[PDB]
DNA sequence: TTTTTTTCAGACACCACTGC
RNA sequence: AGUGGUGUCUG
């Protein structure tokens, strides 16, 4: 029902939040731009942490009961509490009204949530570049080029990295105007 | 370096670029529109990159030397603008200017704005410096004796008919607001694509913005104009002024009115203007109140503008302003009553 | 009129189309005007008065940019897009309480958003409402980012007090300037806006609450719900009256016409009635010098009425002119008199109350 | 420059022991309080023992170390500042420290320099009167484990006035706070306690203070009625108090 | 004599009902009618001098809002959100000392906060007490939420100077002017409040008490506890003459009358009577002032006359009638620039002593012999 | 040609740079 | 969060 059964190990959990996190906890341009996104579905766990430009997705595997709610939280309040609770300790967090309860063996805490129809989703897009690349190769890729990115600069596009996909070559350009950084593997 | 007006600068630019360009004056509008022909000639001639900077005590003016000593990977061709501070070239300010003098080159071109420069306190070194192959534009606001022929000029070159009742509308509700009257034919040439302006189409369509110094004041208080001045106290009134301030503005010509008309009695006029050193347009205005209702007036004026003095020097909640309404209506031959004179 | 009347007119009443905007004719022609010919300027600052629609303009203008049939002076209907500024939320339409947010890091994270496309609408619309209070940090990063905007890209600013704002913000921005409604607008609209609410109202509280509006709608649409709270959904002239007489504070203009006119029993009448409402005694005794020296000023010259008071204008008019300069001069010094004694008085309320008998006695 | 020639008490302490005396007291200060003799510390000697004293009228801390060299009885008070940067330069526990208190200024002689301080006038109030003097309940439990249960209680906290009740009944202790978002913490906790059903409402950042001074792994809470102070200290020793005196919300 | 009763009138008498408060009619209706009719504005202010019930009867619409039943004008006590209010600690009437929020970064930190759906109330019923403290940018970042909220959230502002606030949240939010309570509303509420706490009260004691509270009840209340503890839990006319400091009025009369007849042995008789009973000498000059004010505004129209003196206004009436008014305004003036030397003078007794005696050797229909 | 302002006390508001 | 500066507005 209203609960969004849910149930997982913080050591399983505190990574992903942490990933998820991203650019909140501060002064949100909206109000809502300040909570996770909680939601579950075909027994998976998805935390979204958006800024109205990115958007962070983590996906927590489910092997306990569990049922198909969204809703989102303080991403802070719900970060410390997260880390806060014992090693090894099996968080279930289930929802009412507009409530949700945090339960561990012997504590519950009670959070007030949003709705997750107005959290903000950037909207699905057509693809022209499907791209798989291993990790080191753009490790080195942005090293090579961020440091000759602009500060910013009044120029837009000066700001930012180039990413050109040329036949069987991935390159990465940089400019501040003065330094120009070009790196194609 | 070539002094030169607004009317002219395009000729200037069409004959060739000099190494900077110093756009100094007190209106808005006028260093604005300069400023845009400017970088508009200067693009045409490749300069395309551009920069800005605002001179004051917490600039990098590291980041200006590095600018202008090196160059960039795509267009070479660069110019530079600094605005100038409110007080101007400070005397912290003079030697980075000097070196920035020294540190140009044909590749950049170099935009100077801000207010008007007293030449009598800063001249050579910088200025000098520059006037070797440099161009002066003076850019400010026409009074109100120009305004109505500069209006007129606008109207012609916009493409638009100002009659003068138009004109002196127009004139009337935006003075020292070059940038706001603009803006209001630019609106009215936006309201009608006919071009034709007449009187209530001016009328319907126009606020009573204005700008005005406690100088505006005064002078209208030494032509005695009662709706003048009066406009002239409500606007600055609106604007915030600090009433201090033309306190004191009036009282430097009231206490020359009363010494001019005490001694006029064994001298004339002219002897009394050289010997204050009182300017020749400042001589006409004064010579024309000296002989208006004076000799009552001159202490009566002195005595409601010491009470008005005392009053808004002891106390926090000022409400000055209907007694600066009293002495500008008292000098300007409408007598006032003992009893707000005196209270 | 609502499901449920909780709704409150100020908020259910707010134009949706350019027609529906009270007689403001000056900007919305203009407007309209480059709208349709293209000509269009990087930044529409709009300012005026409180209550008078610079927002409400300022988001009709959005939604006709960001209109996906074109950029039209007449957004459409239906035209999802054009429809999610007013019911839900537009994305490309960035509106900003700039009094909320003025600090300079707030405003840095929507000047960073700028450079990044548009998502549906054409332009990336900014409504900067409260544009006067961004911190001059605040104020220097958005003259940076008007100096060179992308073309995708138009701020709409408005304040009230547009002499806060930098004259180089001012310079970049075509600034329209909203007039303060006339009576006859504000009780045209409240007729319109009772009469499609189904609320019975009598003509004259009409013209009651536009003359107590002061020129700005909201006020008018504020003092119209609430004379429909004084009663039961019907706004009458008794009930409307009565309330404006419980909100009036126009006292020592009250009182200076009773003195004047020597009328003892409404004089004391209206020093009951600011001894109700708890008012300064000292400063209605100033309000009153006031008022008899801007009186006498304008018989000097009519000149001296300001557009500071240009509620009170009629009647300073009607006692300047009927009024003889050495009546005023008399009343004058004797409420300069009774201020000056005021302190050594039974209290203050005796004190104003015999000062106001002395200038009555006087019978000049 | 040194016209104080007579000192009131003299001691040559170990580093380590006037840091943890401190350190044991120092959270309890008031800070720019209008009671000026409680915007300090008080040093108190008497017998071999030397006790810091700080509190501001809402939490009390009191700490004692022996020293072994009796010394006469008498009261100090350092100000704040006098005592912050004392704590600065604390450092080094190897060398010993020389403390030289007179009547109207304070020496510590730390390594080889010299710090130099003066005193409040006031006379710092009796703070046995402060410590409850009839406990009838006493409870134990684990310092850590009853700290990280108040952190989590206060993760869900008013954040203007860090308030929680703590309610004991037999072998176990609740902690339940609120926010004026109804946003509500419930940590229970397994304790061994012997009285009656009790709850008292109390400040969290002043109880994590006192917590996080004691650095120990068993604590002692005693307790007399809803309305009276708590005395917190550790099992291990008696050479530690605080007294938190709760809210009456 | 009696337990621990500290809880005072001032606070133990807030009313709890909208039948409950002495008179604001004009606030109290129109927020039944709204509350009635559903019309319920989402920010308001209740603006007016001190102790009139703003902020009691903010908290009396809070009740009507939050009520358990169906939203009502006349709220309940079994209800639990309202017994909630009424004692305090309500999860959702969020009481906000403005003047203690002033910044705009508490205003901010309101406001962020806002959207958040009521715990257990139907309304999270803000209530600025002291609006006008905020600072202007606080009143700037309230204005958006001002114009409207979310449909949860209701304002409640209260401030004694609505002419502070910044003239655009005026338009935001309904205007509601509580004037002060006459003397009648004052005095039959102390009855009251004198009955339900059985301390013996009698009836010029009251008629003074709420004619020196000066229109306030707050005032009242406080004047009302001070002349409890002043006798033995007991209103008496002594116990409040003597706690206000004034003297009845027929002895002032009395005192002015042989000033204007020309008595001046009984001046002194009463000028050392009134040293007798040892009350202030500008108090008693403060009352003569008075009464001639009150003979002037009688001449000015017979209505003057209130009946908290009626004893004496048939005298009134006859020193009314008997002398024109040229006589009284020189009398006043006299007065008033003797209490005004007063301070100067070498001593208090001797100022007002002389004080009158000028007032009567400037007598012009019967001036002392010379 | 320029020519333009008293004051003591207090309350906010924003923005470094530090310091964790 | 501590410290220091700018600046604006209230009596
Ligand atoms: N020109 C207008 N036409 C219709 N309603 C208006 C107009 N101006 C103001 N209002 C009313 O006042 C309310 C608030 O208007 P708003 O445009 O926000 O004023 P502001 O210029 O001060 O931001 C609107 O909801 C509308 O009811
Ligand atoms: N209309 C009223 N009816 C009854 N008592 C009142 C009224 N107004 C004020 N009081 C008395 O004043 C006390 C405080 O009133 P309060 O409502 O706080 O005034 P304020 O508007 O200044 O906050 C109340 O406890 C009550 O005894
Ligand atoms: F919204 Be407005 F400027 F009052
Ligand atoms: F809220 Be009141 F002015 F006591
Ligand atoms: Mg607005
Ligand atoms: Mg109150
Ligand atoms: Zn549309
Ligand atoms: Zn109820």
């Amino acid at each position: 029902g209203p609960h969004m059964k849910f149930t997982v190990e913080r050591e399983h959990l505190l990574k992903p939040l942490q990933q998820v996190s991203g650019p909140l906890g501060g002064r949100p341009t909206l109000p809502i731009l300040g909570n996770l996104l909680l939601q579950v579905a075909d027994g998976t766990l998805s935390l979204t942490g958006t800024d109205l430009e990115m958007e962070m997705v983590a996906r927590v595997a489910l092997v306990q009961p569990h049922e198909p709610g969204a809703t989102t939280v303080p991403a802070r309040k719900f970060f410390d509490i997260c880390r806060g609770l014992p090693e090894g300790a099996e968080i279930a967090v289930q929802l009412e009204g507009e409530r949700m309860l945090v339960r561990s063996g012997r504590s519950r805490f009670s959070l007030s949530t949003l709705p997750a129809a107005d959290f903000p989703n950037l909207d699905d897009w057509q693809s022209e570049v499907e791209f798989t690349l291993p990790q080191a190769t753009m490790k080195r890729l942005i090293e090579a080029t961020q440091f000759s990115m602009a500060h910013q600069d009044v120029r837009y596009y000066l700001n930012g990295m180039l990413f050109e996909t040329e036949g069987e070559e991935l390159r990465t350009v940089a400019t501040d105007g003065h330094r120009l950084a070009v790196c194609s593997m | 370096m070539i002094r030169l007006y607004p009317e002219q600068l395009r000729a200037q630019l069409n004959e060739g670029l000099r190494a900077a360009y110093l756009l100094l004056g007190n209106d808005p509008l006028l260093l604005q529109e300069s400023q845009d022909a400017v970088r508009q000639v200067a693009a045409a001639q490749g300069f395309e990159e551009h920069h800005t900077f605002s001179i004051d005590p917490n600039t990098d003016w590291n980041a200006i030397f590095s600018l202008c000593q090196a160059m960039s990977l795509f267009a070479s061709r660069q110019t530079l603008l600094l605005l100038l501070p409110e007080n101007g070239p400070n005397a912290a300010i003079n030697e980075q200017l000097l070196t920035l003098t020294g540190l140009l080159h044909d590749d950049l071109l170099l935009i100077v704005r801000g207010n008007k420069l007293s030449k009598a306190q800063e001249n050579a070194a910088w200025f000098t410096a520059l006037a070797n192959r440099s161009v002066q534009v003076t850019c400010q606001t026409p009074e109100q004796a120009q305004l109505p022929r500069w209006v007129a000029a606008r109207a012609k070159q916009l493409n638009l008919e100002l009659d003068d009742a138009a004109n002196q509308v127009l004139c009337y509700c935006y003075e020292g607001n070059l940038l706001a009257l603009a803006q209001a034919l630019e609106r009215l040439s936006l309201l009608w694509p006919d071009g034709k302006l007449t009187l209530p189409r001016v009328e319907q369509a126009v606020n009573d913005a204005a700008h005005f110094t406690p100088f505006h004041w005064v002078d209208a208080l030494l032509m005695g104009k009662s709706k003048r001045a009066l406009h002239i106290l409500q606007q600055l009134r609106l604007e915030g002024s600090e009433p201090v301030i033309l306190l004191r503005t009036l009282q430097r010509e009231l206490l020359l009115l009363v010494n001019l008309k005490r001694q006029s009695a064994h001298t004339p006029l002219r002897a009394l203007f050289d010997k204050h050193r009182v300017w020749q347009n400042r001589r006409g205005m004064m010579g024309e109140a000296l002989n208006r209702l004076s000799q009552t007036q001159l202490r009566q004026a002195v005595q409601l503008l010491t009470r008005t003095e005392l009053t808004l020097k002891q106390d926090y909640g000022q409400s000055v302003w209907a007694e600066l309404e009293g002495l500008s209506l008292l000098l300007c031959h409408k007598p006032l009553a003992d009893v707000f004179i005196d209270g | 009129g609502p499901h449920m009347s909780y709704q409150v007119l100020a908020r259910k009443w707010r134009p949706q189309t350019f027609a529906d905007v009270v007689g403001q004719e000056h900007v919305l022609t203009a407007l309209a005007n480059g709208l349709s010919l293209g000509r269009i300027h990087h930044a529409y600052l709009f300012s005026g008065t409180r209550g008078v629609g610079k927002t409400s303009i300022a988001r009709l203008l959005a939604k006709g940019l960001n209109c996906e049939t074109g950029i039209t002076a007449t957004p459409c209907g239906v035209c999802d897009n054009c429809r999610e500024i007013e019911q839900g939320r537009f994305v490309d339409l960035i509106e900003i309480d700039a009094a909320s947010r003025t600090k300079v890091e707030d405003t840095r994270d929507l000047l960073d958003n700028v450079q990044y496309a548009p998502a549906r609408g054409r332009f990336k619309v900014y409504l900067i409402d409260e544009v006067h209070m961004l911190s001059r940090h605040s104020f220097n990063a958005l003259l940076k980012t008007l100096e060179e905007p992308p073309e995708h890209v138009k701020f709409l600013l408005a304040t009230t007090d547009p002499q806060k704002l930098p004259v180089t913000i001012l310079s970049r921005c075509l600034q329209f300037h909203l007039k303060a409604l006339d009576v006859e607008q504000i009780r045209h609209q409240l007729e319109h806006i009772l009469n499609e609410e189904h609320i019975a109202h009598e003509p004259r509280a009409l013209q009651l609450l536009a003359r107590a509006a002061e020129g700005s709608l909201r006020d008018a649409l504020s003092l119209t719900d609430q004379a429909i709270a004084s009663g039961d959904g019907q706004v009458s002239t008794q009930a409307v009256s009565a309330m404006l007489g419980t909100l009036d504070d126009d006292q020592a203009l009250s009182l200076v016409e009773a003195m004047v006119e020597a009328n003892g029993e409404r004089v004391m009448a209206l020093i009951n009635e600011a001894a109700a409402r708890g008012i300064e005694w000292e400063a209605l005794l100033v309000e009153m010098l006031g008022l008899l020296h801007r009186i006498a000023m304008v018989q000097l010259s009519p000149a001296a009425l300001g557009n500071d008071m240009a509620a009170i204008e009629l009647r300073m008019r009607e006692l300047a002119r009927t009024i003889p300069p050495t009546d005023i001069q008399l009343y004058y010094q004797t409420l300069l008199i009774g201020r000056k004694e005021l302190p050594y008085a039974p209290d203050r309320r005796m004190g104003v109350e015999m000062t106001l008998l002395r200038a009555l006695a006087f019978h000049p | 420059n040194l016209d104080d020639w007579q000192s009131e008490v003299e001691f040559t302490l170990p580093q380590a022991t006037m840091k943890r005396l401190i350190e044991a007291t120092q959270f309890s200060m008031a800070h720019q309080d209008v009671r000026y003799y409680l915007n300090g510390m008080l040093f108190e000697t008497e017998g071999e023992e030397l006790r810091t004293v700080a509190t501001d009228g809402h939490r009390l801390a009191v700490c004692s170390m022996p020293i072994g060299q009796s010394l006469p009885s008498h009261s100090v008070i350092v100000p704040r500042k006098g005592v912050i940067e004392l704590m600065r330069m604390l450092d080094g526990g190897d060398n010993p420290l020389r403390v030289q208190i007179g009547s109207n200024n304070i020496r510590a002689h730390v390594g080889d320099f010299i710090f130099t301080s003066k005193l409040v006038d006031g006379r710092f109030p009796d703070y046995r009167r402060v410590l409850p003097k009839n406990p009838d309940k006493h409870l134990e439990a684990g310092c850590d484990l009853l700290k990280q249960a108040f952190a989590r209680a206060a993760i869900l906290s008013n954040e203007k006035f860090r308030g929680v009740r703590l309610y004991v009944s037999e072998n176990q202790l609740k902690i339940t706070a609120n926010n004026p978002e109804q946003e509500e913490a419930e940590e229970i906790l397994d304790v061994t306690y012997s009285g009656a059903e009790m709850e008292i409402g109390f400040n969290v950042s002043y109880v994590l203070d006192v917590l996080n001074a004691l650095k120990c792994e068993n604590v002692r809470m005693m307790l007399t009625d809803s309305v009276s102070s708590v005395q917190i200290e550790d099992a291990a020793s008696q050479s530690a108090a605080y007294v938190v005196m709760p809210m009456r919300l």
